[PDB]
C-alpha cells in the first residue's frame, strides 16, 4: 500500500516513535 | 478549449495533482510538502539532540536536560551574522556534524519555513479556485507571513547578525522580548500599540460573535442540546439578527445590522493588526525605534523632583542592559565590575 | 581559478536538478500510473 | 501649550462617541 | 537550397480570442473565449499602415527581403 | 458609432492592431522555461558573492576592492 | 475502502502494529543509550563540556575559519 | 468490526497518561534534575 | 505608560512568562484572533452574488 | 467629444463616517503625543 | 514645542476630516 | 454606486482617460523632485564640506544629483573645495528648474487626453471596441526601456558622451566625478567596483533591446494566454506591483550594506563601517605608518587628516537614531566645528589605558578603561559608597595629540571624566548646539532613513500584489459566487 | 517667524475652502 | 414625531465657487503679510 | 520661511484663474 494519504502518517508516525524511544532513554542518564 | 487541442504530457500530470483526495496534492504542494515537513522534522531534531554550546554557551535540548520549556534551536553566532550556513558552503564544507554545531540547523529550519510559507499560502488559492470561491482567506493569510518575514528575516538582515534574530524555543522567543524591552523600549512604539489592539480587538470579536450567535437562536428543535437542530443545507438563518441587533442596541449604544459587513470587519481588525506591527519592527531593524521623549528627558534632567512612570520605565530598561548583556552577547567579550552596574539599595 | 567555495556551489546546482528533476519523474511514473 | 492641544483630541473622540450612538442612522427591516 | 530547419518559413495559422469584459456595473466580467481559427495570410504590403507594411511578421516574402538588405 | 480620428492615430493604428491572435499549442514555452532557469541560477551567483557565501579570486567585496 | 473505523478495529492491523512498533520503539532507545546520538550530532556528554585548555564557554570569533576551530574548543 | 474500540483507546490512553507521569519523574531525577 | 511600567514590576518579582496560566491566556488569544481572521475570512468569501461590481458587497 | 459612459458615483453613508471620523481622531490621539516628543 | 507639532497635526485633521464630509454630504441628499 | 475605495476603477475600461492620469502622476512625482530641490539649495551651507559635510546636514534628493556628476550651482560653488569658473545649464538650480517646466508641461497633456478619450487608435479593428494588444505594447516598452539603459552605460557612465559617475577612495578622503571604464570578468560582480556599473547597462541594454524585438515579433501561446490571464489590463498590474517591490529590496539593501551606487562621502557610513573597526584598522594603522619611521606621537597624529578622525565617530551612525527625532544630524549635537585631538589615558604609572567603545544596540554604554590586553583597570562607577576601582584611586590623565588640545595634559577629576565619557563615541570634537539649537541626542543618516521608507513601501507593496494578483484570477466571482456550486461535495 | 502665523492662515484657508466644496459637490451630484 | 416641512436645500453652483475660492485665496494674500509682520 | 508661504498664495490664486477660464460651467443658451 503506497497511498498518498498513507505517506502522510506514516511520514510523521515512523519518527515520532523513534523519537520516543530517545526522550525516555534521556529520562534515565544520570549526571 | 471548444477548439480541441490536444493533451500533452503536463496537462495529464495536473488532473493526479488537483484529483481530489482525502489530503490536497495539487501543484502547491510540491513546495508546500517537503518544505514544510523538513520545518518542523528540522526543529524536532534540533531540539532534542543538537547542543548551543558552542554557538551562545548554553544547553538547549532533551539530551542535556532541557525540558519542553527551555529547549530551543538556537541562531548561529555572530562570527558569521549574515551567510546562509549552507551545509556544503564555506562555513560548514560538507561536514554535518560539524554543521549543527555552528548553529547552522537554524537556518535550515527559517529557511525551509519561509519556502513553506509561501506554498501554503498557495495552497489557498489553488483551493478557492477550483471550489470557486473568493480569495479572501488567502488574503488574510499574509498578515502571518509579513509577521514571519519581518521578525525572523528582516530585523537580523538589519541588525548586525543573525545571532540577534529569535530562536525557536520557547523560553528563547522569551528573551527575544525582553530583549526588546531594554534594548529598544518597543512598548512604545505605536506601531506594536496598534498590534495589541488588533490582537486584543479580534479575541474580542470572537467571544461576542461566538456568544450573540448563540444566545438569539431560533427554537428548531424540542430536545435541550440545542446543536441537533441544525440542518446544515436549509435555506434560512439560525439565529435571529433582529433581535441581536437590538440587544447591543440597548446595551452598547450601537450595534451591527449587516451580517456581511460584520464577519468582514472580523477579517479587518487582526489583519491590519500585525500588518501595522511589521511595520514597527522594520523600525527596529534600522535601529529606528521610539526610545524617548526629548521634552521630559531634558525636565528630569535638570529636575530631581520630577518623574512619571515614564521615567520609571527608563530605569528599568536601564537595568535589562546593564545586566543581561554580560550574556546576552557574548561576542562582545565585555565584563563589568559590580560597582559600573545601576541598583537601588539593599 | 576555480575555488573550494565554487566547486562546492556547483555541487549545489547539479543537487538542485536531481531533487527537482526526480520530482518530475516522479509525478510522470504515478500520473501515467492513472 | 500643548496640555490643551491633547485635551481638544479627547474630547473630541467622546464627541463622536456622543453622535454615534444618539444620532445614528436608524437602521430599518426589511 | 532547402535550408530550413526550425521552420521558420512554415505557414504558421493563428487562433483569434475575443476579448473579455471590463463592465464594472454588471454581475459578472466573465473570460474571453475562443471564436475562430484563422490561417496565416503572409505578403499583403498594403500601404495605408506605413509602420507595420506586411501582414505577417513570420512570412517567407518578407525574410528574403530582409536576407538581401542585410 | 465612430471614434475620433488623428494624424498620429493612423499611424500607430497597426501597432494596436491585432488584439487576440494567439499562437496554438504551447508555443515558445519551453524555451522561456530555459531563460528563467538561466537568470535564477544567475541570481544565485551574485547573491552567494555578495553574501561572501561563495569566494573569487579576484573579487576581495570591501570599501578597498573600491580604491582598485 | 477504509473508511478508518475498520481500520483499528481489524485483527490484520494489530499483527502489523504490535511487532514494527516495539522495534521502532527499542531502536529509538539504543540510539541514546549506547552513546551513538553524543557524536552523529556532536552534543557533550555530560563529562565533557570542560576541557584542560578552556574553562569557560566556547566562542568562534572568525568567520570562515570555524571549522578548525570548533574542533580545537571541542577538546578534540 | 473485531475489538471494541471503548478498550482501545482506554489501553492507548492509559499507556498515553503513563508515558506523561515518566517525564514528570525524569524532571526531578537524572539530567536537569538541580542537584 | 502607567501598563508598562505594572507589567515590568511584576514580571521581575513573579516571573509571569514562565507560569502555565499565562501561557494559556497567550494562546487564548492568539487562538481567539486566529479563529476571528479564518471564521471572518470564509464567510466574506462564499457570499452570494446579488449586487453589481461597482456597487459594494455590503448591499 | 462624446459622453464617457464610465462614469459611476460614490457615496458614503453615515454609519461610515462614523468609522472615518472616529479612526482620524483616535490615531491622531496616538501619535501627536510623539509629534510634539 | 514643534513649531511644525501642531500644524501638521491640524493639517492630519482637518483634510481627512473634510474629504468624508464631502462624500457623505452628497450622499445624504439623494 | 460605488464605495470610496473603487473610485479609480472608473479608468479600467476605457483607454484614454488612463493614459490622462499616468500623465498626471507623472506631473506630481517630477513636481515634487523640482519642489524638493529648490527647497533644499536654498538651505544648502557649502561651506565646511570636510567635517560639516553633505550627508550629515540631513538631505534627500541632493546626493542623487551629485552621483550622476552635478557638482556645481549657479551660486558658484562646488563640493570639492573650489568655485565655479562655468556652472553651464545643467547645474542645481537648472535641473530643479528642468523638472517643474516638465511637470508643467505633462500637467496639459494630461488635460488633453481626459478630454479627447474617444480615439480610433484604441478601437480595435474586427470588433469595434476598446482593446490593447498587450502582448505587443510591452515589446515597444521593452525595446525603449533597454535602449534607454544601453544609452546610460555608453556614454553617460563611460564618458565618451556623459560624465561619468562619482568615484570615491576607499576611505571617503577624496573623490569626485570622473569617467569609468567598463569590467568585464567577474570583478563586473563585486558590487563596490564601480566598473561594473557600467558594464551592466551595456550588458542588459543589449538584451532588452534583443528581448524587445522579440517580444514584437512572437505572438504568446494559446496555453500562456489563459494560464497568465493576457486578456486583462490587470495582470501585468498585479505583476508590475510584483517586480518593483523586487527592485525596492535590492535598492534598500544596497543602501544599507553600502555600495558603488551608494558612495561613503555622500550618504554617510554605514553601521557596519563602526562595529567592524574599519576606521580603526585605519588611523592605528596611519600611525604606525609613521612611528615605524620614527617621530613623536604628536608628529603623527598632527598628519591624520580631521576627515578620517570625523568618520569615526558614532554620533555620525544611522543606527544611532530615532524614530520621531526629526530632521538634521547637525540638529541633533550642532554642527561641528574642529577636531579636538586624540585623548591618551595614562596610569598612575604610565600604563597606557584603552576605552571600551558603545556598541550600536544600549542607548547608553557605561565607561571603562581596560588595559593593553583587554582586562578592566578603571571605570566611573555607580555605586560610589563601594568603590575599588575607581578613577581618583588609579589616576588616569589625559593627553591629546593634534587637533586642538595639542599636547596638553589633565588630572582634573572634573575633566578626566568629562572626557572618557566623549571617548565612548569614538573621537572627540567640538560643536556648537546654540546655532540650530541642538537637543544633544544623535539623529541617523539618509541612508538611515531611505533604507526605511523604501522597505516599509515595499513590504506594502507585497500585499498590493497579492490583492491585485487575486483579483486576476478570481474576477469571475468578485462580485460574490454564484446560485449553485453544491457540485463539490466529494 | 510667527508660530501662530502659519497656521491661523492655514485654517483660514482650508475651512472656509472646504465649506464652499462640501455645497459644490452636493450641487453638481443633481 | 412629525416630519418637518420647512426641509429646504442649499446649492452653490460652479461660477459662485470660483468667486469663493478668488474671494478666500486673495485676502489671504493680502493679511498674511500682516500677521508674520 | 515665510518666503515659501508667500509663493504658495501667489500661485494658488493663478491656479483658479486657470481653472475659472477654462473648466468653467459653460453657458447653455434658452
Ligand atoms: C522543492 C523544495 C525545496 C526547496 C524550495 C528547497 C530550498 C532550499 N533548500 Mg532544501 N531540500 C529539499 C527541497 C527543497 N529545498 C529536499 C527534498 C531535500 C532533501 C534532499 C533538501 C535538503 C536540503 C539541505 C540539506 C539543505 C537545503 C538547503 C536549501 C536552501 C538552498 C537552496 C540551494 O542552494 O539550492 C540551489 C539549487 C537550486 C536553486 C536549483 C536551481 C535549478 C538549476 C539552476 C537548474 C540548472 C541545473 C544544471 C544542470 C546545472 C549545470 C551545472 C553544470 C555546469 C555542472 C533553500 C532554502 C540548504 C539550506 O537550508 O541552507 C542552509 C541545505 O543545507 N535543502
Ligand atoms: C501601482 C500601484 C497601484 C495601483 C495603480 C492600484 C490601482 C487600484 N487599486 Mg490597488 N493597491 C496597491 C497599489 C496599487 N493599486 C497597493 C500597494 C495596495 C496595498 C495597500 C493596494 C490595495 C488595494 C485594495 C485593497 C483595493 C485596491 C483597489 C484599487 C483600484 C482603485 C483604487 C482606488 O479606488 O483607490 C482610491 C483611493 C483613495 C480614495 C485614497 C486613498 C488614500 C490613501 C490610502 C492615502 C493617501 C495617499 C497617499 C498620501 C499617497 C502616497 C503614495 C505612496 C506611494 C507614497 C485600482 C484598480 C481597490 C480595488 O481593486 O477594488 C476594485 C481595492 O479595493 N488596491
Ligand atoms: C557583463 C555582464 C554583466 C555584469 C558585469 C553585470 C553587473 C551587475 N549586475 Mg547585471 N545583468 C546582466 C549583465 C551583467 N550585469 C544581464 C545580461 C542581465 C539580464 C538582463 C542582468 C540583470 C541583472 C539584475 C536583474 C541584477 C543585476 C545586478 C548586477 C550587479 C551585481 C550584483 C550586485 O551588485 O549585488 C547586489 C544585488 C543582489 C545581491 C541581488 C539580490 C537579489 C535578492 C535575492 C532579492 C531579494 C528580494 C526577495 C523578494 C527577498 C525579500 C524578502 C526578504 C527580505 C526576507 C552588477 C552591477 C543586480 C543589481 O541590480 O545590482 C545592484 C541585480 O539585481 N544584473
Ligand atoms: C528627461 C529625462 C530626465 C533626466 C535626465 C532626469 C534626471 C534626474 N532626475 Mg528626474 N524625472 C524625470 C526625467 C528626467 N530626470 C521624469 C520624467 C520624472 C517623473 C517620473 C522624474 C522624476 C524624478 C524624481 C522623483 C527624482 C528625479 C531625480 C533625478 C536625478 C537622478 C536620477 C536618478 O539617479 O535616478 C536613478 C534611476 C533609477 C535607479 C531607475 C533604474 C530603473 C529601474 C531599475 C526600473 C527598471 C525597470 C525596467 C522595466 C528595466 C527592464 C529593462 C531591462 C531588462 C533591459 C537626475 C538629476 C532624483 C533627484 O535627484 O531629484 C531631483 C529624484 O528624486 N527625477
Ligand atoms: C503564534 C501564533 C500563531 C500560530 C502558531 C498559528 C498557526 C497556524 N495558523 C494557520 C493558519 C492561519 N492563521 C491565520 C491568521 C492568524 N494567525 C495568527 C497566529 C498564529 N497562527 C494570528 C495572530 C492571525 C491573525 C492575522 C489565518 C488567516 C490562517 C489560515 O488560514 C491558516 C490555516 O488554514 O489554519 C488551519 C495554520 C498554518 C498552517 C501552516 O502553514 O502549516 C504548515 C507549516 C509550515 C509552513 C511551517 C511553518 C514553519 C514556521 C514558520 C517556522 C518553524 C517553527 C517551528 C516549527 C516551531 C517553533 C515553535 C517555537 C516558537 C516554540 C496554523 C494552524
Ligand atoms: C518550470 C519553469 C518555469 C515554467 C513556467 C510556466 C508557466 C506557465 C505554466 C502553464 C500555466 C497554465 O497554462 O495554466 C492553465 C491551467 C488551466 O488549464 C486548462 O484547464 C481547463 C480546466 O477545465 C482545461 O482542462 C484545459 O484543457 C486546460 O488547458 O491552470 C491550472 O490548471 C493551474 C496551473 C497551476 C500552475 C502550474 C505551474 C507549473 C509550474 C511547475 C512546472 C514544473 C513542475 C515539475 C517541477
Ligand atoms: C499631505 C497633507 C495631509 C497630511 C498633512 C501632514 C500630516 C503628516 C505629517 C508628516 C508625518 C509627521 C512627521 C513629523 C512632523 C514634523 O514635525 O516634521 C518636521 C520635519 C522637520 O524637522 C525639523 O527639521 C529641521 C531641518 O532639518 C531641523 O532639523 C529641526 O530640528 C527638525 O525638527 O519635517 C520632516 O522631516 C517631514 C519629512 C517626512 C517625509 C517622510 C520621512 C520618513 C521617510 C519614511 C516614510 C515612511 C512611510 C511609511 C508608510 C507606511
Ligand atoms: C460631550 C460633547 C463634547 C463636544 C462635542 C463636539 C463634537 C464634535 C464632533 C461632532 C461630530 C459631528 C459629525 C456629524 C454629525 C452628523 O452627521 O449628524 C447628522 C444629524 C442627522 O440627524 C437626523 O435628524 C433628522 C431630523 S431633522 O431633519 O434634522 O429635523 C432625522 O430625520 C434623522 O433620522 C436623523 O438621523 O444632523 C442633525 O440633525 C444635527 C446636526 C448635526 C451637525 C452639527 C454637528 C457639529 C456641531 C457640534 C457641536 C459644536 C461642536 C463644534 C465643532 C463643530
Ligand atoms: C498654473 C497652475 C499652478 C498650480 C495649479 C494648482 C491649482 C489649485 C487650485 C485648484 C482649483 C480647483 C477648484 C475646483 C475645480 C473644479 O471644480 O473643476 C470641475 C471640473 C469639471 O469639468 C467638467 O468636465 C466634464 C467632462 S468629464 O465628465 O469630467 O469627463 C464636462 O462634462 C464638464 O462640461 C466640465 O465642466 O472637473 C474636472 O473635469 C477636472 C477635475 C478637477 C478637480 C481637480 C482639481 C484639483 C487638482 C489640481 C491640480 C493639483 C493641485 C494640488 C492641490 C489640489
Ligand atoms: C534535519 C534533517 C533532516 C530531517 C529529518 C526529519 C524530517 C526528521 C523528522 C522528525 C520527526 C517527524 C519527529 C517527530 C517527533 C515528534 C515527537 C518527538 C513528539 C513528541 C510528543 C510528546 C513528547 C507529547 C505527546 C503528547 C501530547 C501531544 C500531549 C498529550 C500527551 C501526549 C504524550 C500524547 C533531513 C533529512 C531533511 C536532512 C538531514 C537532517
Ligand atoms: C501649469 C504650467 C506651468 C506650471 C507648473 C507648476 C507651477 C508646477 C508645480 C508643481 C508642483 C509644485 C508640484 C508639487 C508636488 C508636491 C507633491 C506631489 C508632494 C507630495 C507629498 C506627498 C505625497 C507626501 C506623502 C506623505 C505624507 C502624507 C507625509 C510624509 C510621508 C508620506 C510620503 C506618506 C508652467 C508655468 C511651468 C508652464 C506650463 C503651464
Ligand atoms: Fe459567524
Amino acid at each position: 500500500i503506497f497511498t498518498v494519504r498513507w505517506l502522510a502518517i506514516h511520514g510523521i508516525a515512523v519518527p515520532t516513535i523513534f523519537f520516543l524511544g530517545a526522550i525516555t532513554a534521556m529520562q534515565f542518564i544520570q549526571r | 478549449g471548444t477548439y480541441q487541442e490536444k493533451r500533452t504530457w503536463f496537462d495529464d500530470a495536473d488532473d493526479w495533482l488537483r484529483q481530489d483526495r482525502f489530503v490536497f496534492v495539487g501543484w502547491s504542494g510540491l513546495l508546500l510538502f517537503p518544505c514544510a515537513y523538513f520545518a518542523l522534522g528540522g526543529w524536532l531534531t534540533g531540539t532534542t539532540f543538537v547542543t548551543s554550546w558552542y554557538t551562545h554557551g548554553l544547553a538547549t535540548s532533551y539530551l542535556e536536560g532541557c525540558n519542553f520549556l527551555t529547549a530551543a534551536v538556537s541562531t548561529p553566532a555572530n562570527s558569521m551574522a549574515h551567510s546562509l550556513l549552507f551545509v556544503w558552503g564555506p562555513e560548514a564544507q560538507g561536514d554535518f556534524t560539524r554543521w549543527c554545531q555552528l548553529g547552522g540547523l537554524w537556518a535550515f529550519v527559517a529557511l525551509h519555513g519561509a519556502f513553506g510559507l509561501i506554498g501554503f499560502m498557495l495552497r489557498q488559492f489553488e483551493i478557492a479556485r477550483s471550489v470557486n470561491l473568493r480569495p479572501y482567506n488567502a488574503i488574510a493569510f499574509s498578515a502571518p507571513i509579513a509577521v514571519f518575514v519581518s521578525v525572523f528575516l528582516i530585523y537580523p538582515l538589519g541588525q548586525s547578525g543573525w545571532f540577534f534574530a529569535p530562536s525557536f524555543g520557547v523560553a528563547a522567543i522569551f528573551r527575544f522580548i525582553l530583549f526588546f524591552q531594554g534594548f529598544h523600549n518597543w512598548t512604545l512604539n505605536p506601531f506594536h500599540m496598534m498590534g495589541v489592539a488588533g490582537v486584543l480587538g479580534a479575541a474580542l470579536l470572537c467571544a461576542i460573535h461566538g456568544a450573540t450567535v448563540e444566545n438569539t437562536l431560533f427554537e428548531d428543535g424540542d430536545g435541550a442540546n440545542t446543536f441537533r437542530a441544525f440542518n446544515p443545507t436549509q435555506a434560512e438563518e439560525t439565529y435571529s439578527m433582529v433581535t441581536a441587533n437590538r440587544f447591543w442596541s440597548q446595551i452598547f449604544g450601537v450595534a451591527f445590522s449587516n451580517k456581511r459587513w460584520l464577519h468582514f470587519f472580523m477579517l479587518l481588525v487582526p489583519v491590519t493588526g500585525l500588518w501595522m506591527s511589521a511595520i514597527g519592527v522594520v523600525g527596529l531593524a534600522l535601529n529606528l525605534r521610539a526610545y524617548d521623549f526629548v521634552s521630559q528627558e531634558i525636565r528630569a534632567a535638570e529636575d530631581p523632583e520630577f518623574e512619571t512612570f515614564y521615567t520609571k520605565n527608563i530605569l528599568l530598561n536601564e537595568g535589562i542592559r546593564a545586566w543581561m548583556a554580560a550574556q546576552d552577547q557574548p561576542h562582545e567579550r565585555l565584563v563589568f565590575p559590580e560597582e559600573v552596574l545601576p541598583r537601588g539599595n539593599a | 581559478a576555480v575555488t573550494p567555495s565554487l566547486k562546492n556551489f556547483l555541487g549545489s546546482l547539479i543537487a538542485g536538478a536531481t531533487v527537482l528533476g526526480g520530482i518530475a519523474l516522479a509525478i510522470t511514473a504515478v500520473s501515467k500510473f492513472d | 501649550m500643548e496640555a490643551l492641544v491633547y485635551t481638544f483630541l479627547l474630547v473630541g473622540t467622546l464627541g463622536i462617541i456622543f453622535f454615534s450612538i444618539f444620532f445614528r442612522d436608524p437602521p430599518r427591516m426589511i | 537550397r532547402g535550408f530550413d530547419p526550425l521552420g521558420l518559413s512554415k505557414p504558421s495559422e493563428f487562433v483569434v480570442i475575443g476579448v473579455d469584459e471590463n463592465d464594472q456595473n454588471a454581475a459578472k466580467n466573465n473570460k474571453g473565449s475562443v471564436e475562430a481559427i484563422v490561417q496565416a495570410t503572409p505578403d499583403e504590403v498594403s500601404s495605408e499602415n506605413r509602420l507595420a507594411p506586411y501582414s505577417e511578421v513570420f512570412g517567407l516574402a518578407r525574410f528574403r527581403e530582409c536576407e538581401l538588405i542585410h | 458609432e465612430p471614434g475620433l480620428v488623428t494624424p498620429l492615430g493612423t499611424l500607430l493604428r497597426p501597432l494596436n492592431s491585432e488584439a487576440g491572435k494567439v499562437l496554438p499549442g504551447w508555443g515558445t514555452t519551453v524555451l522561456m522555461a530555459v531563460f528563467i532557469l538561466l537568470f535564477a541560477a544567475f541570481l544565485l551567483i551574485i547573491l552567494e558573492i555578495y553574501n561572501s557565501s561563495l569566494i573569487l579570486d579576484d573579487v576581495s567585496m570591501s570599501w578597498e576592492t573600491l580604491a582598485k | 475502502e477504509r473508511p478508518f473505523s475498520d481500520i483499528l478495529t481489524s485483527i490484520r492491523y494489530w499483527v502489523i502494529h504490535s511487532i514494527t512498533v516495539p522495534a521502532l520503539f527499542i531502536a529509538g532507545w539504543l540510539f541514546v543509550s549506547t552513546g551513538l546520538a553524543y557524536d552523529v550530532f556532536g552534543t557533550p556528554r555530560p563529562n565533557e563540556y570542560f576541557t584542560e585548555d578552556r574553562q569557560e564557554a566556547p566562542l568562534i570569533t572568525d568567520r570562515f575559519n570555524a571549522l578548525e576551530q570548533v574542533k580545537k574548543l571541542s577538546g578534540n | 468490526g473485531r475489538i471494541p474500540l471503548w478498550l482501545v483507546g482506554t489501553v492507548v490512553g492509559t499507556l498515553a497518561i503513563g508515558l506523561l507521569a515518566v517525564f514528570f519523574y525524569g524532571s526531578y531525577v537524572g539530567l536537569g534534575s538541580s542537584l | 505608560s502607567g501598563t508598562f511600567n505594572f507589567m515590568i514590576v511584576f514580571q521581575a518579582e513573579h516571573n509571569i512568562l514562565m507560569h502555565p496560566f499565562h501561557m494559556l491566556g497567550v494562546a487564548g488569544v492568539f487562538g481567539g484572533s486566529l479563529f476571528s481572521a479564518m471564521h471572518g475570512s470564509l464567510v466574506t468569501s462564499s457570499l452570494i452574488r446579488e449586487t453589481t461590481e461597482n456597487e459594494s458587497a455590503n448591499e | 467629444a462624446r459622453p464617457n459612459p464610465n462614469k459611476q458615483v460614490v457615496e458614503l453613508n453615515r454609519t461610515s463616517l462614523y468609522w472615518g471620523l472616529l479612526l482620524i481622531f483616535v490615531l491622531a490621539v496616538l501619535f501627536s503625543s510623539y509629534i510634539f516628543n | 514645542v514643534n513649531i511644525y507639532g501642531l500644524t501638521a497635526t491640524a493639517l492630519f485633521i482637518i483634510i481627512p476630516t473634510s474629504f468624508l464630509l464631502i462624500l457623505y454630504v452628497k450622499t445624504a441628499s439623494t | 454606486g460605488l464605495p470610496w475605495y473603487r473610485v479609480h476603477t472608473v479608468v479600467i475600461n476605457d483607454p484614454g482617460r488612463l493614459i490622462s492620469v499616468h500623465l498626471m502622476h507623472t506631473a506630481l512625482v517630477s513636481g515634487w523632485a523640482g519642489s524638493m530641490a529648490l527647497f533644499e539649495i536654498s538651505v544648502f551651507d557649502p561651506s565646511d564640506p570636510v567635517l560639516n559635510p553633505m550627508w550629515r546636514q540631513g538631505m534627500f534628493v541632493l546626493p542623487f544629483m551629485t552621483r550622476l556628476g552635478i557638482t556645481q550651482s549657479w551660486g558658484g560653488w562646488t563640493i570639492s573645495g573650489e568655485t565655479a569658473t562655468n556652472p553651464g545649464i545643467w547645474s542645481y538650480e537648472g535641473v530643479a528648474a528642468a523638472h517643474i517646466i516638465l511637470s508643467g508641461a505633462l500637467f496639459l497633456a494630461s488635460v488633453w487626453h481626459w478630454t479627447y478619450w474617444d480615439l480610433e487608435l484604441f478601437r480595435d479593428p474586427r470588433t469595434g471596441k476598446t482593446a490593447l494588444d498587450l502582448p505587443k505594447i510591452f515589446g515597444i516598452h521593452l525595446f525603449l526601456s533597454g535602449l534607454l539603459c544601453f544609452g546610460f552605460g555608453a556614454f553617460h557612465v563611460t564618458g565618451v558622451f556623459g560624465p561619468g559617475i562619482w568615484v570615491s577612495d576607499p576611505y571617503g578622503l577624496t573623490g569626485r566625478v570622473q569617467p569609468v571604464a567598463p569590467s568585464w570578468g567577474a570583478d563586473g560582480f563585486d558590487p563596490y567596483n564601480p566598473g561594473g556599473i557600467a558594464s551592466h547597462h551595456i550588458a542588459a541594454g543589449i538584451l532588452g533591446v534583443l528581448a524587445g524585438l522579440f517580444h514584437l515579433c512572437v505572438r504568446p501561446s494559446i496555453r500562456l494566454y489563459f494560464g497568465l490571464s493576457m486578456g486583462s489590463i490587470e495582470t501585468v498590474l498585479s505583476s508590475s506591483i510584483a517586480a518593483v517591490f523586487w527592485a525596492a529590496f535590492v535598492v534598500a539593501g544596497t543602501m544599507w550594506y553600502g555600495s558603488a551606487a551608494t558612495p561613503i562621502e555622500l550618504f554617510g557610513p554605514t553601521r557596519y563601517q563602526w562595529d567592524q573597526g574599519f576606521f580603526q584598522q585605519e588611523i592605528q594603522k596611519r600611525v604606525q605608518a609613521s612611528l615605524a619611521e620614527g617621530a613623536s606621537l604628536s608628529d603623527a597624529w598632527s598628519r591624520i587628516p580631521e576627515k578620517l578622525a570625523f568618520y569615526d565617530y558614532i554620533g555620525n551612525n544611522p543606527a544611532k537614531g530615532g524614530l520621531f527625532r526629526t530632521g538634521a544630524m547637525n540638529s541633533g549635537d550642532g554642527i561641528a566645528v574642529g577636531w579636538l585631538g586624540h585623548a591618551s589615558f595614562k596610569d598612575q604609572e604610565g600604563r597606557e589605558l584603552f576605552v571600551r567603545r558603545m556598541p550600536t544596540f544600549f542607548e547608553t554604554f557605561p565607561v571603562l578603561l581596560l588595559d593593553k590586553d583587554g582586562i578592566v583597570r578603571a571605570d566611573v562607577p555607580f555605586r560610589k559608597a563601594e568603590s575599588k576601582y575607581s578613577i581618583e584611586q588609579v589616576g588616569v590623565s589625559v593627553t591629546f595629540y593634534g587637533g586642538e588640545l595639542d599636547g596638553l595634559t589633565f588630572t582634573d577629576p572634573a575633566t578626566v571624566k568629562k572626557y572618557a565619557r566623549k571617548a565612548q563615541l569614538g573621537e572627540i570634537f567640538e560643536f556648537d548646539r546654540s546655532t540650530l539649537q541642538s537637543d544633544g541626542v544623535f539623529r541617523s543618516s539618509p541612508r538611515g532613513w531611505f533604507t526605511f521608507g523604501h522597505v516599509c513601501f515595499a513590504l506594502l507593496f507585497f500585499f498590493g500584489h497579492i490583492w491585485h494578483g487575486a483579483r486576476t484570477i478570481f474576477r469571475d466571482v468578485f462580485a460574490g459566487i454564484d446560485d449553485d456550486i453544491n457540485d463539490q461535495v466529494e
